[PDB]
């Protein structure tokens, strides 16, 4: 309905690396909820959080914020489970942070699908999660290859094909220029045509004989810096060889 | 194509456009949002048909009884100018482009209306005495009042160069009595002859780009010049010089090869003179932007018009001025004063170098082109806007 499991085991089995946020700290340590099994919660010890004794003025700035944590021990039938982040290496922080960003960007693409197609969220989640997360790594680079190699969609069935269409629909900028062709010539048309035949092959629109609205597409937003400028240069080049006058905004 | 340039003249907010509509069906538009509610800047254009019933508006004789079809006489084009005393330059331009005139007087509005009188004077000056007079707002006036008005008009037109010019009582809105007008168009206005060998000269009043908002540049259009010919059949595939030039202070003439010579509603091989024509040229539509080719002279390549600023004028003036109710005394022309000198289509601001007995020497702040002797209507600034003083000829 709202959110569910990762990989069909009720708890984070012993000595894996997950991510939590600290909820409140009074005397036990934090009541950390697990960010992978969202509604569940565990806890963690005071001496386990760093080695330093945590000030209350230090305790207030940390609550709510999330971090990474390895798991020491787990009751298989109780949710009363421990966590740990003193015994977490520096590389494992970035590795599990990348895994959890991966997790959030594969959860957000199914949350609205289940809650706007109005079906039980867990069943189609797990029918995706058996072959794609058991065959290899889970749904991020599975779905970046699924839109180009369609054998992923036919390897396992969803209970409906509208969520199929919405998942195909989710994962699958203009720089405005008002160049003023103020020409007073006889070979100007040809020049304009020539200009069109190189600056458009990005979005060029005629407004009148002088005014032209061209919205040059940028990829890094800064890659259209090298495009607009080029266009301008071309324009400058063009009109000296024909007879007219072009001025650029 | 269009056989004779027939102009429309009258007072502001009388219904010249309305009259045109009544005649042709072709609308003068009334535009630029100012002019949508009020009054046009550009000339209004319409194409009227003459195919007479001899056994008309449409080439079929189903209407006037006899099924013997409408016998082709002519096709005529309108030259409808602004009738405002502020915008008179356009009117002046129209005048030395026209071959004949059409007067418009309203019933309930007075007989010595200033603007109308001014227009009449202008017409007289510029050899346009072929005026068909139209009583317009008669769908308002009494059985006696109208008659009185007519009588007054007759009285007025006794000392003028118009002597027995025909008067017709029409409704431009109700569509009545225009048969007579049509008849007169063949009757009282014969077309003055316009040949092959008289040196080809085009007089431009309008600049046009047909560059529509939304298109791609891989599908482009050139520059179209809206201008009239009064000598020389321009045929498709000729080179042109436009001679008042382009400004650098010195000016340099513009060179354009013919894309098209378009008249009526369909593009033609030729452009036989005595008609107002849309000439597609290889020239930029950026120079045909709004109103840039207004009052410019076009000649076929291998020709010499001269671009004068210092001019020898032979001038003649009135006793008492026009444009006003309040017809003020003509005080003598004052040296180094800004007059407006209208020559064919130009409306140049000129300064007086000398005043003699019947001759004056003029400085032009904008250069005009004289090929022949050239017809002039003169204008002056006494009461803010430009009033008509007199007329001239370039003594060259």
């Amino acid at each position: 309905t709202s959110h569910c499991r990762f990989y069909e085991n009720k708890y984070p089995e012993i000595d894996d690396i997950v991510m939590v946020n600290v909820q409140q700290i009074a005397e036990m340590g934090a009541y950390v909820k697990l960010l992978e099994y969202d509604n569940i919660e565990g806890m963690i010890l005071l001496s386990e959080l760093s080695r330093r004794r945590i000030r209350s003025i230090q305790k207030l700035i940390r609550v709510g914020k999330n971090d990474v944590a390895v798991v020491l021990r787990v009751d298989k039938e109780k949710g009363y489970i421990d966590l740990s982040k003193r015994r977490v290496s520096s590389e494992d922080i970035i590795k599990c942070e990348e895994k959890y960003q991966k997790s959030k960007t594969v959860h957000s693409i199914l949350r609205y699908c289940a809650e706007k197609f109005q079906i039980p969220l867990e069943e189609l989640y797990k029918t995706i999660a058996w072959p794609l997360s058991r065959k290899f790594g889970h749904a991020y680079e599975a779905f970046k290859l699924s839109i180009i190699d369609e054998t992923v969609w036919e390897g396992i069935e969803p209970p409906s094909k509208d969520v199929l269409d919405e998942l195909k629909n989710y994962i699958s900028v203009k720089i405005r220029a008002d160049v003023e062709v103020s020409c007073f010539s006889y070979e100007g048309i040809d020049a304009i045509k020539d200009a069109l035949k190189s600056a458009e092959d990005v979005k060029v629109k005629l407004v009148a004989a002088p005014l032209y609205v061209l919205t040059t597409q940028a990829l890094d937003k800064q890659k259209g810096i090298e495009q607009l400028e080029s266009a301008i240069e071309k324009i400058t080049e063009v009109i000296t060889k024909y007879g007219g006058v072009c001025n650029i905004t | 194509q269009a056989t004779i340039n027939i102009g429309t003249i009258g007072h502001v907010a009388h219904g010249k456009s309305t009259v045109v509509r009544a005649i042709s069906g072709v609308q003068t538009v009334r535009f630029k949002d100012e002019l949508e509610r009020n009054i046009t800047i550009k000339l209004g254009y319409a194409n009227a048909k003459i195919y007479k019933c001899q056994e008309e508006i449409s080439p079929k004789c189903q209407r006037p009884g006899c099924p013997g079809r409408y016998k082709l006489v002519r096709h005529v084009s309108f030259v409808d100018c602004p009738g405002h005393d502020i915008l008179m330059s356009t009117m002046l331009s129209g005048a030395a482009v026209m071959d004949a005139a059409l007067l418009l007087i309203a019933g309930n509005e007075s007989c010595p209306q200033p603007q109308t009188s001014e227009h009449l004077a202008a017409i007289e000056i510029m050899k346009l005495k072929h005026v068909i007079i139209l009583q317009n707002k008669v769908d308002l006036m009494r059985e006696e009042s109208a008659l009185e008005h007519q009588k007054s008009i007759l009285k007025f037109i006794r000392g003028t160069i118009a002597d027995g010019a025909p008067i017709v009582p029409i409704s431009a809105q109700l569509k009545y009595n225009i048969d007579a007008v049509n008849e007169f168009i063949v009757k009282t206005i014969p077309v003055p002859p316009r040949d092959f060998m008289i040196s080809p000269r085009l007089i431009v009043i309008r600049s046009f780009d047909v560059n529509k908002p939304g298109a791609e540049i891989e599908d482009l259009k050139g520059g179209v010049a809206g201008g009239s010919i009064l000598n020389g059949v321009f045929k498709l595939g000729d080179e042109i010089e436009i001679r008042p030039g382009i400004v650098t202070i010195q000016c340099k003439p513009i060179f354009s090869n013919i894309v098209s010579l378009f008249a009526e509603q369909n593009d033609l091989k030729f452009a036989v003179p005595g008609g107002l024509i849309g000439v597609g040229t290889k020239v930029d539509p950026t120079l045909c932007r709004a109103d840039r080719l207004v009052g410019q002279v076009v000649g076929a390549k291998g020709h010499l018009p001269n671009i004068y600023t210092d001019i020898e004028i032979n001038y003649f003036l009135l006793r008492r001025l026009l444009g006003v109710k309040k017809q003020a005394k003509v005080r003598k022309l004052e040296p180094n004063e800004v007059l407006m000198v209208n020559i064919g289509s130009t409306a140049t601001g000129a300064r007086v170098v000398a005043v003699k007995a019947d001759m004056a020497r003029l400085q032009l702040t904008s250069p005009a082109c004289t090929e022949i002797n050239e017809k002039i209507a003169l204008s002056r600034r006494i009461e803010k806007h430009w009033r008509l003083i007199g007329w001239a000829t370039i003594k060259k």
